[PDB]
């Protein structure tokens, strides 16, 4: 067990509105998820549409070389 | 004795016509539901 000091004060759930803080604060949201996530979107995104969007080009190339 | 002690003694008291029940209709007092814990490992008896 571990010594912990501290003061807690709660309210009680039937006090309080459960819902609204979903819509609260909505332009810090998604600035924070856009500005701390964007590296690691790009990171997922990039290689996976840079690789299909070659593979349709080659295919495109290749159909094209094979016609008369 | 005493009411005739009182009533010679007691003469420089206010007159506010104000009774309490007035003032504890001006600022009710109501119940929250709540509460409050202060953790302290070191003190050897829990009170609550
Ligand atoms: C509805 C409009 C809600 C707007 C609102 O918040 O109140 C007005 C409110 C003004 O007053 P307020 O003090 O802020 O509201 C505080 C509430 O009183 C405080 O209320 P609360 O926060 O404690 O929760 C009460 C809640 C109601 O509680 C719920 O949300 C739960 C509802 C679940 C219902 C499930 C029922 C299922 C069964 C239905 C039975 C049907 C027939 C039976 C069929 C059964 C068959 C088996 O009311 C709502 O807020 C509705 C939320 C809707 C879901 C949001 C989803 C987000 C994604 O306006 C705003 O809060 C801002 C509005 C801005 C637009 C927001 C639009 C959000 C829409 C999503
Ligand atoms: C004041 C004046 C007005 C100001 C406001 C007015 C503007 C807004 C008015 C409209 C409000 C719309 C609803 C509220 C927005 C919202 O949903 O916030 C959630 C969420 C709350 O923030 P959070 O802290 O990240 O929530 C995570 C917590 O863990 C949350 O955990 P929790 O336990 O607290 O809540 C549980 C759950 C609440 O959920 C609900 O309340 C139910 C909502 C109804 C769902 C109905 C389902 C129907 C399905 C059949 C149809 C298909 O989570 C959510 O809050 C929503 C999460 C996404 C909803 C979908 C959940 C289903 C599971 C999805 C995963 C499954 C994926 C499957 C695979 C898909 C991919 C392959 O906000 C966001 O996610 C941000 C993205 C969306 C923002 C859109 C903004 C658009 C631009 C608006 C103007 C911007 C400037 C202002
Ligand atoms: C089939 C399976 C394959 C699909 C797998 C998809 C999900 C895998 C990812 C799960 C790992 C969890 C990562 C996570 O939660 O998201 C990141 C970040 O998520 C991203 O960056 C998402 C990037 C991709 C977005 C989608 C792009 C388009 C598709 C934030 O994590 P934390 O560091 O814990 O952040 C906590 C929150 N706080 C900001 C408050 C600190």
């Amino acid at each position: 067990p571990v010594k912990l000091k501290a003061v807690v004060y709660a309210l009680s759930p039937f006090q309080q509105k459960i819902m609204t803080g979903l819509w609260k604060d909505l332009p810090e949201k998604i600035h924070h998820k856009v500005s701390e996530n964007w590296i690691s979107a790009t990171l997922l995104v990039t290689p996976v549409v840079g690789t299909y969007w070659y593979a349709q080009y080659f295919k495109e190339q290749e159909k094209l070389e094979h016609r008369f | 004795e005493v009411v005739e002690q009182v009533k010679k003694l007691f003469t420089k008291l206010s007159s506010d016509p104000t009774t309490t029940s007035q003032l504890v209709a001006n600022e009710p007092a109501s119940f929250t539901g709540s509460e409050v814990r202060m953790i302290d490992d070191d003190l050897p008896l829990a009170q609550f």
